[PDB]
């Protein structure tokens, strides 16, 4: 349980919902990207990516 | 009214003069109401000396002071003043009338109210009055009470002077000779019969 | 604010009998670095101590007074 | 704050909304309510201008007549991007501007 | 709605959001715009259960960005729903279909440097309908925590003349008639003890005068901030005189709150109680004029009653005991002072709803980058007209569209004027008050009236008063699909623009009234479908 | 159409706990409302209501010389049990032109408390035209009608619109005639 | 319990000492209910001093008279002792209270009945008991009525010869001869605090 509580509770990549709109909220459910962990970063991507 | 519903199963008990209803010290057991009649509730203290608490009239109850605890002795003594036709009820049944109907109790109230009143101006009259203020009040308040004839230009009032000792609670003498002094400030004329102006 | 207060204060006792300005000004510690008492406006005029009470007291009547109470009444909601 | 046209102005003008205007220029107008002494005292002052006098806006008009104050929007590059005008005070919430600048 | 659509509009305002189910056969027993209660018919109902078929229902709500949340029918009562149906619309549905912005008039022009660069200009009309004035739901706090000098109490006491100029003030008083109350006033009046302090001859002397008792309870409540045009709309909370006065006020409050929770709640059973009786006999004329508790005296036999009449008496019991039971509770829970838990002394809660008209400095857009400022709100007689004396909603600068490039902003534009061209006509007929038969005849021309249109309709299916319904929800607009890269012609649009007697072009004379004339060349006039933001003068000064 | 006071349960900006329609819903549930006064060119009304249903204009402390026309012309609606609610409404005699945004433009007077300020969009004036003819005298044909094409609500006759105006600008040229 | 649904019909006061909450010849409209305090009622004299009839506590009920009898005139002074909270409730909103509920009014007609017998018993003590007497009375009712230490050999009051005098009716420096009669009698000692032994 203290495991699952954490975790469902505490991480990156997760936030608060972009509610003013339907569209916003399944475009952000339609959205990608290339950071986080093992990821990129704005200042180490350039243009080819 | 509820007398004669009341008067059916007869507790209604007609008392000839004097005849004591409450002996101070019985057990509280019936609630009466007056129907017909005057009567003089009073004490004594042990060595004989006795005081009139009120008188009390038709239209009245003796006794309710023991129907709210259980087990109380009676305050005082109750004595026929003349021929009295009283109701009696019992507390464990007048209890179920308060039940069944409260209505009474807000007349029962007022009277109490007014009561009250009356005692605390009783306690004022004996702390900080002496006897000729006292029966001024008396013989005004004599002037008022329903019985009391018109003269032409004045109030008259002929109890010869026995019950209003029983009344205001005092000697005989000492009413006469304060009866007189009001008699040269020229505000009663008492022959016997007093005539209040 | 306190420079206006204290300003104020000054422009109010300045215009009272000297005893009363200086036995208040200097009791109350106004503009020193002492806490003066009235065992000391005993010890410093003359030894009479009450009468120090019953000069402050009509001291404060003078300045009270609402044609002057009112500097000190914009204070009142401090 | 945000900025719109100002289509009628003369060259030396510019707006100003006059609640900045006062936030600004508060002292003067606290100053000049201790001068003609309506505020005889600054908490006094402080709530009338709270409370906001008529007398404020006449005073505001008053100390910020022939008050110059500057203009910047970033990025500054030369020179000319920071000037500086003569208030226009308006009840307008947009900052209205002299369209050939 | 959007007049122009793709027609993927339908499954985004369906797929953010799910559906609902039916119950037994009965009769429709209360409507509403998200509870709906159904009574089960006899013989469907068994005999043990009531069968009172009831339904859930919707509410208001805030945002995550501070805005609105909402549901609403878009249908009746009383008409078959097909499943899969849109049963309730959203903060930005209707029908079932997307809604983010309105459809309103356009035409595009400079104006005496009010779309100098990218700025709007627009009618004053538009505010009276309010149709974009809109609302912003905030959020207010008070934590109530554990201080040392005691916890801090719900009460507000107050010495120092007036504690001014409530000193000035008419009989009335700040909760003037009514229980009125200004822009700066007290909702939840919190007090915190108090330490001491130095103890000048001034301040001692004003508590020598007003003398707040000891340990001078400091001031904490919680009030309306500055300028606030809002909604304190609800207060949740999460756990001296006027103090006494509050409190058992707020027990006043309180308990006819719940006394009226009681005496509906068991007002409902009263009935049950008196029939009980009825069953197994009938005290006919006996049962009702004699007061009615002393019935179970009334028409009684053998095994099965007396239970009955026990159960009757379990019912007499157990509300009577809950009464009890939510009396102490809620007594004692309004009569305890605040002393709560560890550092939750107490929390209480706020949230606003501002809305009020629009103003300068408001960015509004339509759905190809058009963006724009707003300058100012036109006056509607200060607005170009035409001969019809008919004036335009806003005004753009043509400056930036060849530089935008944004020429499908254009379609959009003749397809929504066509698009009122066939709003008026059903207005007209519904004025007018068509027959039947003309009402079926044009809908219908309406319907298939495209090119090769792929999708089609007959309303012989239905019948008259359908087509009424039909006709009494269209009104606020039918839409259009020009799907993205399968959109439409000039063709189609200006075959579609005729069809409305408008212009080929949609280009038309206007009129000053400034001075009332025409102006020199015709206008592009059509409507557009356009958005507003979040990214409002409010938000940004 | 004038104003709202509003003043109820809880504090007083403006809906409070179970009412759906915030403010500015009901007062444009009120501007459609249709008042005819006929004594007087002023009034004030008052409204209370309480508990669960449709709150409409039938429950309106009508003031006796005031016509309502639509009883049904909806308002709120409440929705707690607990829910209920109190408010004023200031029906019309306005002054002047519209709305309440030029008006305090026009008023620096501040007034008291509860009061919620409101556009007008009226009565009997809804829309106009008009049209210049040719007046056929016999020979001066070049003469000039006017047809004035008037639109209202009821509750104005429009000759009588018509000589206020006249009467009106008179008046107003009283300062131009008489005054210089 | 029930006082709280009486309490909860009405609007608590805060009133610090000396405030005059009632006075006599003021209309009657509030029934009032002493929700903290001590609170002293009185009567004054046509030239003199006053009367305190009695002493009221937390529990009691004041104005009640008023409320049988509409336009009724305020009978008596009454001053607080304490600082007090008076949940008050008018007599209309009492009457509404009557209907709806029974057992304020049986508590209050137990009071009245309790008060009425003890200010009989003061009468009789004025009128049969002399001053040494009164004092022993009420020293007796006050030994039965707590707000003492009971220190633990003996029995004190913190009684400083004015409030055993008010009660009965006397002055200072002979009632001090008196309880030193009684001290030298073994009946009393005092200083400051009288320990009636
Ligand atoms: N002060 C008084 N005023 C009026 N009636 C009294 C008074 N004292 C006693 N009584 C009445 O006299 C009765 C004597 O016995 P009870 O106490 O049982 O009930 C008493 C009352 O009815
Ligand atoms: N002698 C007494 N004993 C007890 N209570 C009294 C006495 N006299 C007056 N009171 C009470 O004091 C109250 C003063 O105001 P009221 O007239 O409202 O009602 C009075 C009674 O409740």
């Amino acid at each position: 349980s203290a495991a699952v509580k954490e975790f469902f509770g505490s991480s990156q990549l997760s936030q608060f919902m972009d509610q003013n709109n339907p569209l916003s909220e399944i475009t952000h459910k339609r959205r990608i990207s290339a950071l986080g962990p093992g990821g990129l970063t704005r200042e180490r991507a350039g243009f080819e990516v | 009214p509820t007398l004669e519903w009341f008067l059916s199963h007869c507790h209604i008990h007609k008392y000839p003069s004097k005849s004591t209803l409450i002996h101070q010290g019985e057990k509280a057991e019936t609630l009466y109401y007056i129907v017909k009649g005057s009567v003089a509730v009073l004490i004594k203290d042990e060595e004989g000396k006795e005081m009139i608490l009120s008188y009390l009239n038709q239209g009245d109850f003796i006794g309710e002071l023991g129907l709210f605890e259980e087990g109380q002795e009676r305050s005082a003594w109750v004595r026929a003043k003349t021929a009295c036709e009283v109701a009696e009820i019992s507390y464990k049944k007048f209890r179920q009338l308060i039940q069944v109907n409260p209505d009474i109790l807000m007349r029962l109230s007022a009277q109490m109210a007014r009561r009250l009143q009356v005692t605390s101006e009783k306690v004022g009259n004996l702390a900080f009055l002496d006897v000729t203020g006292r029966i001024a009040q008396t013989l005004l308040n004599l002037a008022k009470q329903p019985d009391a004839m018109t003269h032409p230009d004045g109030m008259q009032i002929k109890i010869t002077r026995q019950e209003i000792g029983q009344i205001v609670g005092c000697s005989r003498e000492t009413v006469g000779r304060i009866l007189k002094m009001l008699e040269d400030q020229n505000l009663i004329s008492a022959h016997g019969k007093t005539i209040v102006v | 604010t306190t420079e206006s207060l204290r300003a104020a204060t000054h422009d109010v006792l300045a215009g009272l009998t000297a005893r009363e300005a200086k036995v208040l000004r200097m009791r109350f510690g106004i503009d020193m670095n002492t806490d003066y008492t009235l065992e000391e406006v005993g010890k410093q005029f003359d030894v009479t101590r009450e009468r120090i009470r019953q000069i402050e007291a009509k001291a404060l009547r003078k300045l009270r007074h609402p044609s002057r109470s009112e500097v000190l009444r914009s204070f009142l909601d401090d | 704050s945000v900025i719109t046209v100002g289509p009628y102005l003369r060259l030396h003008q510019c707006g100003l909304p006059k609640k900045m205007a006062l936030e600004l220029f508060k002292p003067f107008i606290y100053g000049k309510l201790e001068l003609r002494g309506l505020a005889t005292t600054i908490k006094a002052a402080k709530k009338m201008v709270e409370r906001e006098e008529a007398v404020v806006w006449d005073i505001l008009d008053e100390v910020i007549r022939e008050h110059p104050v500057l203009l910047n929007r970033a990025p500054t590059l030369h020179r000319l991007g920071i000037q500086a005008f003569e208030p226009v005070l308006i009840e307008g919430k947009a900052i209205q501007l002299h369209p050939l600048v | 709605k959007p007049l122009v659509g793709t027609g993927m509009e339908r499954a985004v305002a369906v797929d953010s959001g799910v559906t609902a189910v039916a119950k037994r056969g009965g009769v429709v027993q209360y409507v509403d715009a998200s509870r709906i209660v159904i009574k089960v018919n006899e013989d469907e109902m068994y005999p043990g259960e009531a069968g009172i078929d009831i339904y859930n229902l919707t509410k208001y709500t805030r945002s995550n960005q501070n805005t609105c949340i909402n549901q609403m029918p878009c249908v009746s009562l009383g008409e078959p729903v097909e499943r899969g149906d849109v049963l309730a619309d959203g903060p930005s549905t209707d029908l079932g279909e997307l809604a983010l912005g309105q459809n309103m008039r356009v035409a595009f022009m400079p104006w005496n440097g009010y779309n100098f660069e990218d700025s709007i200009l627009v009618s004053e009309r538009v505010v009276q309908e309010d149709r974009f004035t809109t609302i912003h739901i905030q959020e207010l706090a008070c934590v109530s925590r554990d201080t040392k000098l005691g916890p801090e109490e719900i009460t507000a006491d107050i010495p120092n003349v007036g504690e001014a100029a409530l000193s000035k003030l008419d009989e009335s008083g700040i909760v003037y008639i009514g229980a009125e109350v200004t822009g700066g006033d007290i909702l939840v009046g919190k007090v915190t003890p108090k330490g001491e302090t130095q103890l000048t001859p001034e301040e001692k002397l004003l508590r020598a005068i007003f003398g707040e008792k000891a340990s001078d309870v400091k001031d904490s409540s919680l009030r309306v901030p500055n300028g606030v045009s809002g909604t304190v709309i609800d207060v949740q909370v999460f756990t001296d005189k006027r103090a006494l006065e509050i409190e058992e006020m707020q027990l006043k409050q309180a308990k006819k709150d719940l006394s009226e929770e009681l005496q509906i709640l068991e007002a409902g059973l009263f009935s049950r109680i008196r029939a009980v009786l009825v069953a197994g006999g009938v005290e006919a004329e006996k049962l009702d004029k004699l007061p009615r508790d002393r019935w179970l005296e009334l028409g009684l036999t053998d095994e099965e009653k007396q239970n009955q009449l026990e159960q009757l008496a379990e019912q007499y019991d157990e509300l009577k005991h809950e009464f009890e039971k939510k009396l102490e509770a809620k007594r004692r829970k309004i009569t305890q002072g605040d002393d709560l838990a560890p550092g939750v002394l107490k929390i209480v809660k706020v949230y606003l709803a501002v809305k009020r008209r629009i103003q300068p400095g408001d960015k509004m857009a339509g759905r190809h980058g058009n963006k724009g400022v707003i300058s100012k709100i036109n006056p509607i007689e200060d607005m170009p007209y035409d001969e019809n004396g008919t004036p335009v909603d806003i005004v753009l600068n043509p400056l930036g569209v060849p530089s935008r490039m944004n020429i499908g902003q254009i379609l959009e534009t003749h397809l929504g004027m066509a698009a009122k061209g066939i709003g008026d006509k059903i207005n007209a007929m519904l004025k007018q008050q068509q027959e039947v038969a003309k009402l079926r005849e044009f809908i219908q021309r309406a319907y298939d009236l495209g090119a090769d249109v792929r999708q089609k309709v007959d309303l012989s299916t239905f019948s008259d008063e359908e087509v009424m319904r039909l006709a009494e929800n269209l009104r606020k607009g039918m839409p259009i699909a020009t799907p993205v890269f399968d959109g439409a012609k000039e063709a189609e649009i200006k075959e579609l623009l005729k069809l409305g007697d408008l212009p080929t072009s949609g280009q038309i004379r206007l009129y000053d009234g400034r001075t009332g004339e025409q102006f020199e060349r015709p206008v592009t006039v059509g409507y557009m479908y356009m958005l507003k933001l979040n990214h409002l003068v409010d938000d940004k000064m | 159409v004038t104003e709202v006071e509003i003043d109820g349960v809880l504090h007083e900006y403006s809906t409070k706990e179970g009412v759906q329609e915030d403010i500015l819903e009901i007062l444009l549930n009120l501007k459609g409302l249709a008042v005819r006064v006929q004594g007087k060119d002023e009034v004030i009304l008052t409204l209370n209501k309480s508990g669960i249903g449709p709150v409409t204009a039938a429950d309106i402390t009508h003031d006796g010389d005031v016509e309502i026309v639509k009883p049904q012309h909806v308002i709120c609606h409440l929705t707690d049990e607990n829910a209920s609610i109190s408010m004023r409404i200031k029906v019309q005699r306005g002054r002047g032109y519209v709305p309440a945004s030029t008006r305090i433009h026009s008023e620096e007077d501040e007034r008291p408390i509860g009061r919620l300020l409101v556009d007008a969009c009226y009565s009997p004036v809804e829309r106009i035209a008009y049209n210049v003819e040719a007046a056929r005298v016999e020979q001066r044909t070049d003469l000039d009608k006017l047809v004035i094409e008037m639109e209202t609500n009821g509750t104005i006759d429009p000759e009588e619109a018509i000589r206020r105006a006249a009467t009106i600008l008179a008046e107003q040229l009283e300062a131009f005639v008489d005054l210089r």
